């Protein structure tokens, strides 16, 4: 199954807008995936990851992003903190892998990275399993801000600064997470 | 946090002062000055948000200039026209953005005295 | 001293559900003891608090430890610019 284009993404989406896609009516041979030497990341709720290829689901998803590596242990269930509060939130009866590691070779420039965002201001935390993608300036106190800037009012996304030169705790990850599901539905993929 | 600038003056110039921090999560956190007349409650100079920007108090809005640098991660707060009325204490203030609130002030530098 | 002090803090123009509670001691730089009303910084230990809303804000300390003599201020987050007391 195409899983070598997933995990061969030249760009990987913001964490505020996960990048999902959907694997149905397949042959799932997961082994492949190992063939990226460095893992610093790699966990498994439900499912032995060493049994993964002798099960039967109806349907994956994979979503894929780039975090920070301080931040990758707030992509478990039952978490908080400014990501999974904010951007990616795991239901407690979860069913899946997850598997992080550094990209600090191609994501990272002298000059300073701003193409990844991370929200940083909401109302309300998020659903699991829910995306919110609006740029819209945050509005703080009693005072409408009218869409300008100000006092109390500001821009909800926040970007990273990626430098070669950072410690470890601050070269980013790429994190993908793939989540099973089977139902009424025939058990397709296997 | 650390401070330096100009200690003495004399009245009708400019002044310049920079706040300096050791850490390295110095791009998160909005950052204030406060300034404080001999012995007289407190003032509100002006704050610098997350991204690069600046909000100024309306009374010395013209006169003041806030910037920063972020890599060295320094602030850098300027007043064009210095006099016998401005001599005060000055402290750098910092604010850590939480979801839907802000912990206002929550650490204070040492700050300086000018005249 | 020695038991219980109470201070207040008014608005005069607006309400606000927004105000903090510093300390000061002799030449040491100010500290934040309570933000957004009853909320407390995880500094306090001797139940420096106070609640309310409408204008009439209130600050309460249970009792005087030998270290509580200070010049606790106010302060305003909404209505620019911020003004202390
Ligand atoms: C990813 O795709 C590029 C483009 O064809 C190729 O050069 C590279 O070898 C691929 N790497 C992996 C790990 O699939």
């Amino acid at each position: 199954c195409p899983f070598h284009e997933v995990f061969n993404a030249t760009t990987f989406a913001s964490v505020y807008a996960w990048n999902r896609k959907r694997i149905s009516n397949c042959v799932a041979d997961y082994s492949v995936i190992y063939n990226f030497a460095p893992f610093f990341a790699f966990k498994c709720y439900g499912v032995s990851p060493t049994k993964l290829n002798d099960l039967c689901f109806t349907n994956v998803y994979a979503d894929s992003f780039v975090i920070r590596g301080n931040e990758v242990s707030q992509i478990a269930p039952g978490q908080t903190g400014n990501i999974a509060d904010y951007n990616y939130k795991l239901p407690d009866d979860f069913t899946g892998c997850v598997i992080a590691w550094n990209s600090n070779k191609l994501d990272s420039k002298p000059s300073g990275n701003y193409n990844y965002l991370y929200r940083l201001f909401r109302k309300s935390k998020l659903k699991p399993f829910e995306r919110d993608i609006s740029t819209e300036i945050y509005q703080a106190g009693n005072k409408p801000c009218n869409g300008v800037a100000g006092s109390n009012c500001y821009s909800p996304l926040q970007s990273y600064g990626f430098r070669p030169t950072y410690g470890v705790g601050h070269q980013p990850y790429r994190v993908v997470v793939l989540s099973f599901e089977l139902l009424h539905a025939p058990a397709t993929v296997c | 946090i650390q401070q330096w600038g100009a200690g003495l003056l004399k009245p009708s110039e400019t002044l310049s002062l920079t706040c300096a921090v050791y850490d390295e999560s110095f791009s998160d956190y909005f950052w204030t000055w406060i300034r404080q007349s001999p012995g007289m409650g407190l003032e509100w100079i002006g704050e610098v948000t997350h991204t690069g920007s600046a909000n100024y108090n309306p009374s010395l809005m013209s006169r003041v200039t806030m910037s920063r640098d972020t890599s060295k991660n320094q602030i850098s707060l300027k007043l064009t026209s210095v006099t016998a009325a401005d001599t005060a204490v000055y402290y750098c203030a910092r604010d850590s953005p939480l979801g839907s609130i802000i912990k206002r002030g929550d650490y204070w530098g040492q700050g300086t005295l000018v005249t | 001293v020695g038991d219980r002090v109470t201070v207040t803090c008014q608005a005069s123009q607006g309400i606000t559900n927004y105000v903090n509670w510093y300390q000061q001691k002799p030449g040491k730089a100010p500290k934040l003891l309570i933000y957004h009303a009853s909320h407390l910084e995880t500094g306090v230990p001797s139940r420096f608090s106070g609640s309310g809303s409408g204008t009439d804000f209130t600050f309460t300390i249970s009792s005087l430890q030998p270290e509580d003599f200070a010049t606790y201020y106010c302060q305003q987050f909404d209505h620019l610019p911020p003004t202390f007391g």
